[PDB]
RNA sequence: GGAAAACUUAAAAGAACUUUGGAAAAAGAGUGAAAAGAGCUUGAAAGAGUAAUAUGUGAACGGAUAAUUUAUAAGAAAAAU
RNA sequence: AUAAACAUACUUUGAAUCGGCCAAGUCUGGUAAGCAGGACUGGCGAUGCGGGAUGAACCGAACGUCGAGAUAAAGUGCCAAA
RNA sequence: AAAAUGAAGACAUUUUAACGAGUAAGGAAACGAAAUGGCGUAAGGACAACAAAAGUAGUAAAGAUUUAAAGUAAUUUAGAU
């Protein structure tokens, strides 16, 4: 079973004048200028993050596969969601070596847990292997 | 300084390179644009005509104040010049790459100038004494040039 | 082979002087000159059939369609409102659409 | 489908402004228009009345460079095009595409002289005008401001009128013969079965 | 007994914890996906609860025009309504129209005033069994004067026939 | 009165012979785990060059909505009695 | 009579602010001013949205993100929905 | 805001109703039905494979360039080089 995840705005809330100037990054900042076009909510430029854009409480932080991400660092950390395999999905951290990744991947198959980094740090077996 | 690109088949290519060459970038950038893609024998003929002012080098991008000439008809550029120093430097690199090709055993009559790129290099400063007790900068514009010749084959 | 449709002109979107709502498209059906002839067409099918010049290496069809339904009259001149599965591209303004004879009520 | 055929409007006995408004809307609806005899349109006001308006129009001109300034076309076909272009969207692809499907001519050129001519009832001069109100043909106004080819058109139209006179006379002869032949078939006994069906629905 | 969330699977000699049982006493179970029941098969005579109500114009023996689908514009004769699907069992007599025996949904036809009637059509078969028999399935995953001319021709909208004014 | 300037590698093993060039250098060759090649750990942004892709009438950039193209991406179970 | 329990009465601590401007079925000085100064109220400042082509103040109406409808000021020859 | 439930679930519980514009300015931390909720930088004390070898790391850390995912947002997560 999987609910219908509905997003009220799929774009990105870019910073004001971030397109014209390279010193101004795209991370959002509220314009506090007294004469700011965006803060005053003119026509055309009236797009600000507001709490009304929040997604449904039921389907928040849910990956498109329908499960919630759960980071794991070793095989023992998988046992904390071994009883919730229908709600959580494993996620091997970015610093786990390739050797320890094999143990996590082969253990999660035993415990029937979905892993999202199952194709990470694979050896050269891509062409002629 | 590494090369911008690598040849598809290292067995059928030759390379030549010059670093910190004491020649103007803007002149050599436009010259190297003209000889890109033509055969080695044709390029050597073209570069020799440029020296004696018999074929133009169209200054397509850096054309601020460049005069117009009668040889710039058909190139979609109204401006061109005859950079002698930059043409000579490329002629020495084209010759060097050819000798590299011959040592490899390639056929000179089949080679083309497939890849040729010019990059900016570190400048050298000098003093220009201006009025009212001022000094300015009198800076050179050297460049690196990379040349790669490959045989032409049907695809 | 035979004509089982009436040509309708994609006039534009339901709009105001300085706004525009591309959810509702406005159509002018050929032969409907007043709002009293609109009730027959309320609920019929409308298709925007367009041609795309695909390449030999693609299996995508060269002929595609966008379907919708005529939902309500618009003004006293026989203009109608239609809602489509995907909003009509404004590049298709002034083009011809098909008004079918189904879902029938006769 | 696709509207490939061309709507031909006979601009004779019409009003310049009201023709343009109807044509401008339908140009945006994807139709293709060709307005022939764009010189025979009518406008309100006498010749002196129209000349005063023209001289005011001629005043507008870029002071520092008249070549950049407003261009005052004098050919009546270009007086209609200006009127239509004013009722179309400006500075977008929709406006330019709509105007691309419009042509005026001062007469009936070769391809459009044998095409079905239409009329715009809202723009007819016999409906919108008091008969006592004085009008001005666009051809007559064009001559007063410097349109050189007014008499060339008057020559070309004259030969078209006489050429259409003999074609119509021959067609009226054939049509009368075909009409009387059909009467004999209708009155014929062998076609009795087919005639009654037409008479039942009033066609016969 | 095992916890409801514990579905043991076999380990290909891979390292296993102490608590996880060895594969010798672990038996695989085929993955189950379907959870809904198919439609029940009732008597051939009795009609389904999901039966559409035909329009008053569509009566047996009437002549209909198919305005959508493969046989768009063809003219067919209506025999009776399929009680197991609500569709119309029409035959655009094959020797005239070329339209075979088929089922068409009632919303894609126009019930013309012209009626041919014809009782004693002998419709003993022609039901859910027959149409299901002559359906081409996939290969699965793991495996009256002038009436003849009227019907023989397509129905098309000439110039000047606006559908809101058309009565058939 | 009064600055600036830290870092090759584990170890110089800091290329060493041939061809082209007046020479500087380049191309092979070799050392090294790896050129990390002495302007030497990593190597951002501003600025350029090359390659691929796309667009075009007196500014350019942004947003809503679709269309085209590309990319990503959802399955192995299985009916009635 | 009508309304009022997230009513009512507050207590303590403290921020910013006291350059203002506009409208008018208002007034004073001035020939008059998009001038100077006042009484009452509503606004702009602090305020976007729809309309008046454009406009700090005019008219409707004040704003979480959206869908569908009935509307307001005001409009329905084309630009422009009618 | 008011009812109901409440040692641990979890999404900072469940239900119903009203509400949500805003410059200057204010709402420190903690407070189970929480007297606003959070993101990020660096350092110090702890915790981090519960069965006596107990977070990650040469089977590739930090960093850099991008591709995608989560979050209204600050930002976070993961893949590739």
């Amino acid at each position: 079973i999987k609910p219908k995840i509905v997003k009220k705005y799929t774009g990105h809330f870019k910073r004001f004048d971030s397109n014209r100037f390279l010193r101004v990054k795209a991370s959002w900042r509220v314009p506090r200028g007294i004469d700011n076009r965006l803060r005053r909510k003119f026509k055309g430029t009236n797009l600000l993050p507001k709490i009304g854009y929040g997604s449904a409480k039921a389907t928040r932080n849910m990956l498109p596969c329908g499960l919630y991400k759960f980071p794991v660092r070793n095989t023992t950390d998988l046992e904390m969601i071994m009883m919730q395999n229908r709600k959580y999905a494993a996620e091997i951290s970015h610093a786990v070596s390739a050797k320890k990744r094999q143990e996590i991947i082969q253990r999660a198959k035993i415990l029937n847990i979905r892993v999202l980094n199952a194709d990470a740090r694979i050896k050269k077996q891509e062409v002629a292997q | 300084v590494k090369y911008c690109a690598k040849p598809v088949n290292v067995a059928k290519a030759a390379q030549a390179r010059g670093d910190n060459l004491k020649v103007h970038f803007k002149n050599t950038y436009e010259t190297a644009d003209a000889i890109r893609g033509m055969k080695v024998a044709r390029a050597q003929e073209f570069l020799k005509n440029v020296i004696i002012k018999k074929e133009i080098v169209p200054f397509r991008k850096h054309n601020g104040g460049v005069g117009r000439k009668a040889q710039c008809k058909g190139l979609n550029c109204a401006f061109g010049r005859w950079p002698v120093k930059s043409a000579q430097f490329i002629l020495k690199l084209l010759k060097n790459a050819v000798d590299n090709a011959k040592a490899k055993g390639l056929n000179t009559a089949l080679l083309t100038v497939s890849h040729i790129a010019v990059q900016e290099a570190r400048s050298s400063r000098r003093r220009l004494y201006r009025a009212h007790g001022s000094i300015n900068s009198f800076s050179s514009s050297p460049c690196h040039i990379e040349l790669i010749l490959t045989e032409k084959e049907k695809k | 082979k035979c004509r089982l449709h009436v040509n309708a002109v994609f006039m534009g979107f339901q709009r105001a002087q300085r706004n525009q709502y591309p959810n509702v498209a406005l159509l002018q059906i050929s032969g409907v000159n007043t709002k009293e002839d609109t009730p027959f067409y309320i609920g019929k099918r409308v298709a925007y059939v367009y041609k795309v010049n695909v390449k030999k290496g693609s299996n995508k069809p060269a002929i595609r369609a966008i379907f919708g339904k005529i939902v309500a009259p618009h003004g006293n001149h026989g203009v109608v409102k239609a809602r489509f599965l995907h909003n009509l591209p404004p590049k298709a303004m002034g083009q011809n659409l098909k008004v079918f004879l189904y879902p029938s009520n006769i | 489908s696709t509207n490939n055929k061309v709507t031909v409007i006979d601009c004779h006995g019409h009003v310049l402004g009201r023709v343009a408004s109807v044509v401008a809307k339908h140009l945006l609806l994807g139709q293709k228009f060709v307005l022939v005899r764009c010189e025979d349109l009518q406008v309100c006001g006498t010749l002196k009345m129209r000349l005063v308006q023209w001289e005011l129009y001629q005043r507008k001109r870029v002071n520092t460079n008249p070549t950049r300034g407003a261009f005052h076309h004098r050919s009546p076909a270009d007086m209609v095009r200006k009127a239509v272009r004013g009722m179309l969207p400006k500075n977008n692809y929709r406006g330019k595409l709509a105007l691309k499907n419009l042509k005026c001519f001062e007469g009936c050129p070769a391809p459009y002289d044998k095409m079905k001519k239409s009329s715009i009832p809202e723009a007819a001069a016999i409906y919108s005008f008091n008969p006592t109100r004085k009008r001005t043909l666009l051809g007559e106004l064009g001559t007063a401001v410097g349109w050189k080819y007014a008499d060339v058109v008057a020559k070309n139209e004259a030969e078209r009128k006489e050429r259409a006179a003999k074609w119509y006379a021959a067609k009226q002869l054939k049509q009368k013969a075909v009409a009387e032949a059909k009467e004999k078939i209708l009155a014929d006994e062998k076609y009795k079965a087919k005639v009654a069906i037409l008479k039942k629905f009033g066609y016969a | 007994s095992a916890p409801q969330w514990f579905v043991p699977v076999k380990a290909g000699d891979a390292k296993v914890p102490a608590y996880y049982p060895t594969d010798d006493m672990i038996q695989e179970q085929k993955k189950k996906l379907r959870t809904r029941k198919g439609a029940k098969i009732t008597a051939l005579d009795k009609p389904a609860w999901n039966l559409e109500k035909l329009r008053k114009s569509i009566v047996p023996g009437a002549i209909l025009i198919i305005v959508a689908g493969k046989y768009a514009g063809k003219k067919v004769v209506f025999l009776k309504q399929c009680i197991k699907s609500g569709a119309l069992i029409v035959t655009g007599p094959f020797k005239i129209n070329g339209v075979p025996l088929m089922r068409i949904n009632q919303r894609y036809v126009i019930a013309t005033s012209q009626k041919v009637d014809v009782s004693k059509v002998d419709t003993t078969g022609v039901d859910v069994k027959f149409f299901k028999k002559i359906a081409i399935k996939k290969a699965a995953f793991g495996k009256v004067p002038y009436l003849k001319e009227y019907m023989a021709s397509y129905f098309t909208l000439k110039n000047g026939d606006h559908p809101h004014l058309l009565k058939f």
